[PDB]
This record gives C-alpha cells, structure tokens and sequence, in this order.
RNA sequence: ACUCGGGUGGAGGCCUGUAGCGAUGCUGACGUGCAAAUCGCUCGCAUGAUUUGGGUAUCGGAGCGAAAGACUCAUCGAACCACCU
RNA sequence: UCGGAUACUGAGCACAACGUUACACCGUUUUUAGGAAAAGGGGCAACAGAGAACCUGGGAUUAUAUUCCAAAAAGAAAUUGCAUG
RNA sequence: GCUCUGUGAGGCGAGCUUCACUUAUCGAAUGAAGAGACCAAUGGGUUUCGCGUAGUCUGCGGGCUAUGCACCGUCUCUGAACCAAC
RNA sequence: UUACCGAAUCUUUGAACGCAAACGGCGCAUGGGAGAAAUCCCCGUGCAUGCCAUAUUUCUCAGUGUCG
C-alpha cells in the first residue's frame, strides 16, 4: 500500500521539525550564543580558548592529573591524627602556584562561566614562564579532580616514576602554547561564515 | 422581584428580625437607659437597599 | 523526532504527593427544633408531615439522613425552603408506614 | 429520512430517526452521494488513463 | 481647549471598528512550503458579504498540507470567483482568474489583486473592491517586479510576493449615489462610528481650531503643516496644492 | 420601433393618524405649584438616520456630541468627593 | 422537571505570564513561549440571546403552589444517575 | 550629530563615502511546517585532530604564511486521502 | 458570680490561597461518615502564585550549549 507524497497528495509522515521547531527560549539562545561568538571576530587574547591542546595530549595529561588526586574528606581526617602528593585544584591555589612559579604545569579549562575568572592565565603563565596548556572541558578538569568542574589544575609536582612522563607533556603542551605565545597573542579569531553563507558564497564565486 | 442572592435574603432577613420593639424587661433593669428602639426601620421609609 | 512546530515539555516523572469529632455537623445540628404553627399542625395530622426549622447550610438528603437517627423514621421527601427570616424550614413527610402523628407527640409535641 | 428531533430528545431518539442506511446517510442528499461515487469513480479512471 | 475629535479617534473607544459579523481577516493562505514548491488546490465554498466590506469575500477550502484536516480559509475574492471553482495557489499554479501565483511569474501586463507588498504577508495590495494592480515590468536578474497601485502609483515588489489573478469583485460600488442620510447610516453601521461628519467650522473654539466665530469661517489657512502637533493638523494635512484641479 | 387601456403587486428616511417618542402654539393652567420643569388642549415624527429593556465600552486640564459649549446622577464655558484650605 | 447555578457563547472583562512604570492601583490578553499530568494557559461575562425532563385536577392555605396532595399517591408523565433481572 | 555599530573590498581625501558581508538591529510571516548543502571553497579542523612543498620561527615539542594533499563530504461549474504496508 | 490567664473553641469570608462569585455555587485528590439499591449526600485535610532551599536513600527530565 505505497503512498505517494507529492505536494496536495497523501498527507505527509510526520518527518522531523527540529529544525524548524519553535525551541524554548533557552534553547535558541545557547544555540545563538554559540553562532555570535564564531561569527563575530573574537580577540586573540579570547580566541586563545578556542585554540586547545591537542585531545592525544591531552587525554595523557588528565590521567596524569588522575594520578595524584586530593585526597577524600575519609581519608583527609584520617590522616590528620598525626598530604599526599597532589595536583594544585582552584583558582586561588593554582594563581599562587603560578606566580610563585612552584607550578610545573597548569591546565586551564576552556570554557568558564565568565571566562574572565580565567581569561588573564594564560598571559599569567606566559609571564612567568610556567607551561600551561587549555583543555577542553571543566568538566573534565573536573572529574579528573573528583569536582564536578575544575577552572584549572596545578602539576606542582610529581613522584619520579611519572617525571619524564610530566616532562614530554610539558614540552607536548608548551610546545602549542607557551613557544606559540607569539603567535597566540596575535591571532584574531572568529569571523566563520555559516556553511549556508560559505557555500552561497562558494557558489556565487562559482557563478563569476 | 423573586430574585435574590441568598447573601442578600441572609441581610434582609437579618434586618428583618433586627427591626423589633425592645423586649419590654430591659427597661425595668438597674440603670437602664434605652426606651424605643433608635434603630427601628419602615421599607417605606429608610432603606436598605440590597 | 519532534514532531510538532513548536516544543512542548516533556512528561517527567512526579511523585505521588484537631478536633476530636472532625464532623461538625451532625444529626443534631442539621435538624433544630421542630416547628409548632398551625401550618404544620395541618401536615403532622393530614399530610403526615413533620415541619422543622433545621440548619440552613443542610441540605434536603441530610435532613432525611437525620430524621432517620433523630427520630428513627423515614422521610419519603423533604422539601425544604429558607424563611424570609433566614432559617431553613423542612417539611418532611414521612412514609406511610410512619405516622407523622404518633411520632410528634412521642416527640413531646 | 431524517427528523427534526430537537437536540433534547435527539440523544434519545432510535440512530435511523435522524439518518438513512445509505452512505453519508444523515449528511448528503441522495444525489449528492450519486454525485461522489460518480465523481470518485469517473476522476480515478481519467487519472487511471492519464498513465497512458 | 479641549481634545479634538481627530485626536479622540485615537483612543479607540467608540471609535473602534465594528465587526462582531465580520468573518475575520480576509488574507491569503499561509506562505507552506507547497506554495513555494508547487501548488494547493482549494476549491472556493462560498462567496460572503463581509459586513461593512464592499469585496465579496471567498471562502477556498484548501486540504491541510501536513495533517488530515481540511483548512477552509478566507481571503476577498476576484470578480467571477463562483463557488465549487477550483483555486490553484502555489509557485506552478495555473495562470487564470483566482489562482494565486507568484508575481515574478504572472505575465507583465497582466492585472492581479490582493496583491503582496512583502513577501509571505498574506495579501496587502489591491484588495477593496474594483481594485487591481497590473504588473508593468519583470527583472528577473534582480527578481523584483514593478506593479501599479490601484492609486496611478508604481512600486516594485520581489517576485516571490504573491498576488492573485484578476480584478477584486463587488467593483462599482461608488458608483450608485448613496441619495439618503440613511443610506449612508448603513454603510457605516458595520464600518465604524465615522459619520455624521460634523464641519469643525460648525463646531464651537473650544471644539476644533476651526471651529468658532460670528461667520462660521476658518481663520488662518485650512492647509496645516506636516509638523504641526495633533489637535492642530486639521483641515488639509501637509497639502501640496489647494483648489480644484 | 414600445407605446396607450385595465388589473396585479405593495415600494417608499411616502402621507393621515394611534401606541410610543417628542414638544410648536396658547407666550394657556401652575408659578412659595401635583411638579426644584408639571398640567391642559393644540401640535410634530410615528417602516425608520425609528422607539425601547438588559447588558457593555468611553469621563474630568477628561469623556461624548447630526455641534446647542450640548450632556457627563436636579451639579458643566471644565462633574462630584476629600484634601491642600 | 419553574427560573438560576451545575454546564453556552456574546459585546466585553481580566488572573497568569510577560512587559512598562521611581512604584502596578498600567498594558497587551496569551506569554522571546518548555502553559498536555492521564498547536495556541485559566476564568468570568445574558434570570429577555443559546440551553432547558411535567402535566393537569383538587374539597389544597388566613397567607404558597406547574413547588402542596399519599397508596386507589387525584393522578398521569418525562427525565438523570447507578444498579437489577 | 553621536550612539546603537560588526565585518570585508575598494576609491577619494587628511576617517569620509561606494560596494558587497552578516552575527547586532529592524520589519514580516508563521501553529517558528521543510533553510542551505550534497552541485564543493580567496571553507572547516576534537576521531576530520593529518600529511607533503617553499618561505620564515622555534620554549626542539612544533609553529606560522603561501600551497597542494587528504579528511568534514553525500544522496535524486465543490469526491477521496491520517491513525505504515533500517 | 466576678477578676485574670496558660488549655482549647474560634462559623462565612477577608491578603484569601483549589476555581469562581449579586452563585451561601462548583471542583481534583485524599481519609472519614451516613446510607443505599453503587449512584447520591455530608465531613475533614491537601490543592493559588512567586521565590529560596532541597531531592540527603540525591527525583524525573530538556538543549544541532560543552565535551566524552
Ligand atoms: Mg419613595
Ligand atoms: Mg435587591
Ligand atoms: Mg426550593
Ligand atoms: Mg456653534
Ligand atoms: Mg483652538
Ligand atoms: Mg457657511
Ligand atoms: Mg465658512
Ligand atoms: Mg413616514
Ligand atoms: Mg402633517
Ligand atoms: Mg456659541
Ligand atoms: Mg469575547
Ligand atoms: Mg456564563
Ligand atoms: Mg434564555
Ligand atoms: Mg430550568
Ligand atoms: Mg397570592
Ligand atoms: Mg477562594
């Protein structure tokens, strides 16, 4: 029993409106906000974000934040009747970390709710020379920590097993940021045409 | 006419046990002071108009 | 897989969610006194009708609910109406197998 | 085939009272029922035709 | 002073259009995709007197694009729309009296009415009785054809606006000369509280600044500015010219 | 060529005139009245832009007016209430 | 069983939300809006519109009756709910 | 006038206008009901993250500009109609 | 009986708030009651909006937001 679907023929099985849905208004507006800020040219200082380390580099380096976590409010008390090594977490211990420079490596997130609480550390580190690499997700940071968002994290320090597996990350990490802090400090961002304006204009050069 | 909230029959009908001559023993008390009733009501006259 | 112009929110789950007598009313709030005018002492004896002023909030089924407990008989109907004063007035008329006579002076009447 | 039974006692009132047994029987007149089954049939076989 | 009646039309109180018995806004069928894509099939149902409205308006039952529903659906109908003709809206309808087409693709020359100013408005132009437009130039490069207003007045369109075929009925009604005060009681019944129109001359100071005097006269000239402020922009509004022509 | 009889029909902000709505004249009665605007006769409209109940909307430097500054609760060339006072 | 409400919609109104306002005692009347609880939020607004199952007789009153009447209901109905064979 | 106000390409003159752009903004329509693409780039870069060429730069890890590979990327003059037969 | 004050009682409303309202109207849910050949009927309690907190055994979700 086929059915045609030419127009002013068999109603239409209800195909798919998300597109063309009418959305909450909470829905159209991350999904815009996500829009203004590709469309618009970004500065370099904001743009540094979107540029990231790379995720082969970077999946080694939450497992080594893994690998030296703070320890549990169980097990802080308990040895407190007499710390671990652990990665530097919050934005208050790791901006001393970096200005007193004991910081061997830092991992700002990439998105932040004001990315302000965080848009200056990449110049900070820069500064003081400590390596840092952006990442993609507080959220990552975060469950690497056991917090449910890390805005950073602090490699203050590291047992000897794991030094040049540290080390390689460094220079895997301040290879694409801090030796690129020249041209991170320089790149303008943003300005992505839509791919419904890319293409339109891919097909009007086409046609001239 | 007939119609008549029963809000309004309760006022009327409240109004309408309310407008009697005082009992005849209150005036025979100790100190008493009331005679007539002042607040005796004719529908010819003052009305309460619900 | 919407399939609607416009969003609609989606079905969540919801969880389910002094006196020592409570019931202020009462057979012996509904009915009040029975009434003794020479209108109702034409129903008691020829209609077999008992007349009572009864509670004003009352309704009719209560009334025979309480006739029933009050003085034990059933009202066949029980047709009220609110005095201009503002009380309820029931005549209840009484099935036959009641008299409304023989049960108003048990009533003192 | 149809009374004018007020809405009242339509509720009340046996299904045929307000119909005859034929299609769109309490809706169309007999020639307007004459005039769909023509219509349908006569339409499909131009359309049948209009493949040829 | 005091407010002037012009003024006071803009509260829109008594002032109001009437329309209780008005069958609602009579426009074209919503912009689907099968209008920009092909076209719908309605056929008209019937041909009502909209009260205070001189156009017949029509009422095409259009099957329902995407659900089973019919969707009946009211717009002023061209002259010789009769009921049970079928009407072809869409990009690829038919070019004939009723159907609605796009403008770019209606013949220049052609004359169309209730016609669209922007695109997927659902019909602005040309729409009270008699009234047409014809198309006067096509620019398929640009994609903007021009039309003539009902007014002996140009305006260029996109060719994606809509417009329908034809002259919009019920023309002529001017015509016939209303003879009776009541005559033209009726006429405004189902219009609005418009008539009698009283002269501001014969109103009092107070009233209307025309208004006032021994003479019912106008003092100063009848020709207002454009910037003149309201209660004051009576009498003939930024007038290019006076006199009769 | 489409005219002359005769009927038919019942048109009209058509006519006479009730009801109803008015309110011209007597400058009549009354004029500390029946009445803080009434009475009498006369008169005007009375199929209409008519009259009318209920409901509802629009008011105070505002409303509403077929326009008399008319009307907006006996109050109007700016209601009434209170207040400043 | 009458009328009204339960239970219509109408000119209309306005809660909500939202917006505006120094301020909601404003405005739109749906809300830049996720309004379904088992496509366009809630409500109100007509005792002359829509709706609307009952009639008579009475020897039945001082006064009410389409309302009262008593088992031969003076009687005769229609009607709603549930249930019953 | 300024501001709202961004972006490219110009020219002119000592930041001014043309021209396109599009994310602000504005108007419209809509029950936000079908936009563009696949037709392929003076396009994109997190599973596409990558390579190769020349130029330069280097925190020696790679970068950057040009450039070409790939990959993102690919399919074709009134009737009735729904409740599906990966 | 007076005076005082702890325990209560405190009807319809009213910010009034379950929905209305010139309606002593009408709900939904919960428990009770009477009752009755269940339907009806009375009763109690909850049921407004906004916002904050919380989901303490961590509720159910929505987004071509960010990622994985
Ligand atoms: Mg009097
Ligand atoms: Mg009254
Ligand atoms: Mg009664
Ligand atoms: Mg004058
Ligand atoms: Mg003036
Ligand atoms: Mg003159
Ligand atoms: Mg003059
Ligand atoms: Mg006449
Ligand atoms: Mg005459
Ligand atoms: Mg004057
Ligand atoms: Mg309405
Ligand atoms: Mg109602
Ligand atoms: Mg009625
Ligand atoms: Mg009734
Ligand atoms: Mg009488
Ligand atoms: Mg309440």
């Amino acid at each position: 029993r086929p059915k045609n679907f030419g127009i002013g023929h068999d109603v239409p099985y209800a195909r798919d409106l998300s597109r063309f849905m009418r959305w909450p208004t909470f829905v159209t507006m991350q999904r815009k906000k996500r829009v203004l800020q590709r469309r618009l040219k970004v500065p370099p200082a904001l743009h540094q974000f979107t540029k990231v380390l790379d995720r082969s580099s970077r999946n080694e380096l939450l497992k080594l934040v893994k690998k030296y976590p703070s320890e549990t409010r169980r097990a802080r008390r308990q040895r407190l009747f007499d710390a671990p090594l652990s990665v530097v977490t919050g934005l208050q211990e790791v901006t001393r970390t970096i200005e007193k420079k004991t910081a061997r490596l830092v991992m700002i997130a990439n998105n932040v709710d004001p990315i302000e609480l965080v848009l200056w550390m990449p110049t900070l580190c820069r500064a003081n020379k400590v390596p840092y690499a952006i990442v993609k997700d507080k959220a990552r940071l975060g469950d690497a920590v056991g917090r449910k968002t890390a805005t950073c994290v602090a490699i203050t320090d590291v047992n000897a097993e794991d030094e040049a597996a540290l080390k390689n990350l460094i220079r895997s990490v301040n290879a694409r940021f801090l030796a690129r802090s020249d041209v991170i400090r320089r790149q303008w961002g943003g300005l992505q045409l839509s791919l419904r304006s890319r293409a339109e204009l891919r097909k009007k050069r086409a046609r001239n | 006419g007939r119609f008549k909230p029963l809000a309004i029959k309760k006022k009327y009908a409240k109004k309408l046990k309310q407008n009697r001559p005082v009992p005849y023993w209150i005036r025979l008390r100790t100190g008493n002071r009331i005679k007539w009733n002042e607040k005796r009501r004719h529908w010819r006259r003052t009305k309460l108009h619900y | 897989a919407y399939t609607r112009p416009q969003f609609r929110r989606p079905h969540t789950y919801r969880r389910p969610s002094m006196s020592a007598i409570s019931n202020k009313w009462d057979a012996f709030r509904v009915i009040r006194y029975p009434l003794t005018t020479d209108k109702a002492m034409k129903k008691i004896e020829e209609n077999n009708t008992l007349t009572f002023i009864v509670d004003s909030n009352a309704n009719k089924t209560e009334i025979k609910k309480a006739m029933r407990k009050l003085y034990q008989v059933k009202a066949v109907k029980v047709n009220t109406l609110i005095r201009p004063d503002g009380l309820k007035k029931a005549y209840i008329r009484l099935s036959a197998s009641y008299d409304a006579l023989e049960t108003a002076n048990k009533m003192g009447l | 085939g149809t009374k004018a039974l007020r809405h009242t006692e339509a509720r009340l009132a046996s299904r045929h009272e307000k119909s005859t047994s034929r299609p769109y029987g309490g809706v169309l007149s007999h020639e307007q029922v004459r005039d769909r089954i023509v219509r349908a049939f006569l339409i499909e076989e131009q359309r049948i035709v209009k493949r040829a | 002073g005091k407010t002037v009646l012009t003024c006071r039309k803009g509260n829109g109180s008594i002032y109001q259009v009437h329309g209780h018995k008005r069958l609602g806004p009579a426009k074209l069928r919503i912009l689907d995709y099968a209008e920009r894509h092909g076209f719908m099939r309605g056929v008209v149902k019937t041909i009502e007197h909209e009260p205070g409205r001189g156009a017949p308006l029509a009422r095409v039952e259009f099957r329902h694009p995407y659900k089973y529903r019919r969707v009946k659906e009211l717009m002023v109908a061209p002259e010789g729309m009769f009921t049970g003709q079928s009407v072809l809206c869409g990009v690829k309808a038919p070019l004939a009296i009723g159907n609605v087409l796009p403008l770019g693709q209606i013949t220049e020359g052609c004359i169309v009415c209730n016609v669209e100013a922007k695109v997927g408005d659902r019909g602005t132009i040309a729409r009270a009785s008699g009234d047409y437009c014809i198309i006067i130039s096509h620019n398929h490069e640009t994609g903007r054809t021009r039309l003539k207003l009902p007014s002996g007045q140009k305006k260029t369109v996109p060719s994606n606006c809509r417009a329908m075929i034809g002259i919009i009925a019920g023309g002529g009604r001017i015509e016939k000369p209303v003879l009776k005060a009541g005559n033209s009681f009726y006429r405004f019944r189902g219009k609005r509280n418009c008539w009698p129109k009283v002269r501001g001359v014969a109103r009092n100071p107070v009233e209307h600044p025309h208004g006032g005097g021994n003479h019912q006269h106008i003092g100063h000239p009848s020709t207002v500015s454009r910037h003149a402020p309201p209660g004051q922009k009576v009498g003939l509004i930024a007038a290019r010219r006076t006199g009769r022509i």
